[PDB]
């Protein structure tokens, strides 16, 4: 998962959750990408799947 | 099984949209997004129970798809929850609305404007959504905005969460109805 085209202003809302290195389950890559650049890059990708 | 709902693809989870139908033929809604590239839909994440196989796919530009149903003995609700749906309406600025989804359950709310444009990004642009201040989160997509007994939406997505607020955005369901000429009971 590459994060460098975002932050984006939304996101579809299917669920195909990533493990973030918050130990949050991510409830898809858009979220996931938007949290990490929220983080300014302090978070990362633990594991595909839920925490 | 009923709007709200879960359902499963070979790739994840969205929600049920609504049931609906031509002639004797039983079909459910949800969203585009969702249909996109999948082809058969489960009712549970075992992939035990079988509920059909997709029959059209519009996303992007617009956000709606329709799965066929092969089960023949699930019922098939004409409700939301428990929420008798009777007939769809257009979306009007300042209506109450309500979503319900397999993710956050019922959240109720506003639309706040009409006709409005959502870059999903890499040229994934959806036209005519309808903005509402009502929350979602991943899962909750495809699942049903009514109004009463009125149909009037498709959940595709949005930003914010039901725990600090959010913004959602919609696919009109009457759009959905006439491309596939089905109708809600």
């Amino acid at each position: 998962v590459d994060c460098s085209e975002y932050p984006k202003p939304a996101c579809t809302t299917e669920y195909r959750p990533l493990c973030g290195s918050d130990n949050k389950t991510y409830g898809n890559k858009c979220n996931f990408c938007n949290a990490v650049v929220e983080s300014n890059g302090t978070l990362t990708l633990s594991h595909f799947g839920k925490c | 099984i009923s709007g709200g709902d879960a359902i499963y693809s070979s790739t994840g989870r969205c929600s049920l949209g609504f049931n609906v139908r031509s002639g004797s033929t039983y079909y459910f809604l949800t969203a585009g997004h969702c249909t996109d590239g999948a082809t058969t839909w489960w009712a549970n994440s075992a992939r035990t129970t079988v509920l059909g196989t997709t029959s059209g796919s519009s996303f992007p530009n617009n956000d709606y798809g329709i799965v066929r149903y092969t089960n023949t003995t699930i019922p098939k609700d004409g409700t939301v929850g428990g929420q008798d749906i009777t007939s769809a309406a257009n979306a009007t600025v300042g209506m109450a609305v309500t979503r319900r989804g397999s993710t956050t359950g019922t959240h109720s709310g506003s639309v706040t404007a009409l006709n409005a444009t959502v870059n999903y990004g890499g040229g994934d642009v959806v036209y005519g959504m309808i903005r509402t201040n009502v929350c979602a989160e991943p899962g909750d997509s495809g699942g049903p905005l009514y109004s009463g007994t009125r149909a009037i939406g498709l959940t595709s997505g949005g930003s914010g969460n039901c725990s600090s607020g959010g913004t959602t955005f919609f696919q009109p369901v009457t759009e959905a109805l006439v491309a596939y000429g089905v109708s809600v009971y």
